[PDB]
């Protein structure tokens, strides 16, 4: 699971 | 009290803990996968080869719809939806129910997994990462706003030998782990950010700067399978690991997770491979705990058939941070305190083991420019 920041 | 909630986590075994939920109103009930690495609650709203069931806004009548596409990316997979409201509620949780944010997941690729028996996914992680920005209220901020449970839930990941869980929502279960909790501060609130300040392998230093263990960040993630470090610090705990686990020689793909290692059923040696400890930056100032885990948490367990037990690595390389994902958490007792900004860590009272070697959170340490160890822009 979150990837980007 | 708590006891309502105690078990409410289940799990494929390697596919995922997850809690029940029904939405809407009649309530639909799906099972959703528990994410402290993401902050988006999401569902799957429309068929899939891979998911039994979904959620059908069309029959749901407490359900608006929020007029916005929603797309996000997680570092396996990602999908993009349609942005609802609706009611949610938790089955083995609070009998409490609020309208929270909910993303329709209408496609994806490589997210949902094949036998997971998971359907959605809740994003635990605060406002600052949510998608598509943080004027979307991650489901559990709506839940404190909207009722009385204190800003806090905690985790108990369990794993499996040779799978089950408790995701206690708004306090701690003093049955679920033994020993004292010891925290770190979480350093910025966004993922569950935290700062690792020593990492050794069967208690030998890993030596490299401070900084280079946080390189980006390093985060608690439910979501993520393995314990994921950045390539410097990956490639040099292998090297260690595979200095000590030496008394068995291994192909160079096994260590890369593409292949498994197998042994005559329970013959398996634990006893040679290394423990790995985390220190984390503690409470108090110039101060510092440690974390360790066996290789009965970094070894995952996979179901080729026969009389032999086969495993599967699961310390891999990540160009995002260090990943504290189930390999780390399924040896211990996580409480996600948001109220005091804070993480604490107690050894899992369900953590596998064997009877030589426990999990073990240990303190304190004497360690000095801590905050020094954080990674910046």
């Amino acid at each position: 699971f979150l990837a980007x920041p | 009290s708590f006891v309502e909630m105690v078990d409410n986590l289940r799990g494929k075994s390697g596919q995922g803990y997850y809690v029940e939920m029904t939405v809407g109103s009649p309530p639909q009930t799906l099972n959703i996968l528990v994410d402290t690495g993401s902050s988006n609650f999401a569902v799957g709203a429309a068929p899939h080869p891979f998911l039994h069931r979904y959620y059908q806004r069309q029959l749901s009548s407490t359900y608006r719809d929020l007029r916005k596409g929603v797309y996000v990316p997680y570092t396996q997979g990602k999908w993009e939806g349609e942005l609802g409201t609706d009611l949610v509620s938790i089955p083995h949780g609070p009998n409490v129910t609020v309208r929270a944010n909910i993303a329709a997941i209408t496609e994806s690729d490589k997210f949902f997994i094949n036998g997971s028996n998971w359907e959605g996914i809740l994003g635990l992680a605060y406002a600052e990462i949510a998608r598509p920005d943080d004027s979307l209220e991650p489901f559990f901020d709506s839940l404190v706003k909207q009722t009385h449970v204190p800003n806090l839930f905690s985790l108990q990941l369990c794993g499996a030998g040779f799978v089950g869980g408790s995701m206690i929502i708004g306090g701690i279960d003093h049955s679920l782990y033994t020993g004292s909790l010891w925290y770190t501060p979480i350093r910025r609130e966004w993922y569950y950010e935290v700062i690792i300040v020593r990492v050794e392998i069967n208690g030998q230093d890993l030596k490299m700067d401070c900084k280079e263990y946080n390189y980006d960040k390093s985060i608690v993630d439910s979501g993520t399978t393995n314990l994921r470090l950045p390539k410097k610090v990956f490639e040099a705990a292998v090297k260690s690991i595979k200095a000590a686990s030496s008394t068995e020689k291994f192909p160079d793909g096994f260590w890369l997770g593409e292949q498994l290692v197998c042994w005559q059923a329970g013959t398996t040696p634990w006893n040679i491979f290394p423990v790995i400890s985390l220190y984390l930056m503690g409470e108090v100032t110039n101060q510092s705990f440690r974390i360790t885990i066996l290789p009965q948490q970094y070894l995952r367990p996979v179901e080729a058939t026969s009389q032999d037990d086969c495993y599967k690595f699961a310390i891999s390389q990540s160009s995002t941070g260090t990943v504290m994902g189930a390999v780390i958490m399924e040896g211990f007792y996580v409480v996600f305190d948001r109220a005091r900004k804070r993480i604490g860590f107690a050894v899992s009272a369900c953590h596998v083991h064997d009877e030589f070697r426990t999990a073990a959170v240990e303190g304190p340490f004497v360690t000095l420019d801590m905050e020094d160890c954080g990674y910046n822009i």
